[PDB]
């Protein structure tokens, strides 16, 4: 993990991130050996989009909720329940 | 041998 | 991790190991985010090559000493005492 | 903005 070069994204929910997820603790990896949560689709018109989420990004947290080492369940509990305003730490790489 | 996950949201 | 995808192979210390590790936590990381322990370099003439090390392997344990979230000194440490036979099980590909 | 750390064993 590198936190120094996380991002903070904000997704203003309108139901609806725009979004897919993959990967989590003991599912198949998104990428190499990395069993983090990933997003792995990123829709043109939805807020996910808006709020500057890309393709690639791995998420670790969710408004509190920390992801890093979460099944991939634990992910999903916390977006769906995140709110209006779903704060998520991101890290990509550049 | 691993399950894919994978959630549209 | 992927455990199922590991290789293990047995290094005989030479009266040293011929490799460079690099990363560890709280390390710059050797590739993207992944604080995990690297072989960084393989002396071509050196045990590690012969048994099959290649650079870019992710060291994950040697001898029992898992190194899974390790600090850089906590991989040289359980290398160097690791004595005359280091096996080590990596993950490549 | 870490330490990097390489060593020959
Ligand atoms: O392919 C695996 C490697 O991908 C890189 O992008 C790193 O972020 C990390 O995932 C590492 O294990
Ligand atoms: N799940």
């Amino acid at each position: 993990r590198i936190e120094e070069e996380e991002l903070t994204l904000t997704i203003l929910r309108q139901g609806g991130l725009g979004i897919s997820i993959a990967g989590g603790k003991g599912s198949t990896p998104y990428k190499g050996d990395d069993e983090g949560i990933f997003i792995s689709r990123v829709s043109e018109e939805g807020p996910a989009a808006r709020a500057g989420v890309r393709v690639g990004d791995k998420l670790l947290e969710v408004n509190g909720v920390a992801l890093q080492g979460a099944e991939h369940h634990e992910a999903v509990e916390a977006l769906r329940g995140a709110g209006t305003a779903v704060q998520m730490r991101v890290w990509r790489e550049r | 041998s691993r399950t894919r996950r994978e959630t549209q949201l």
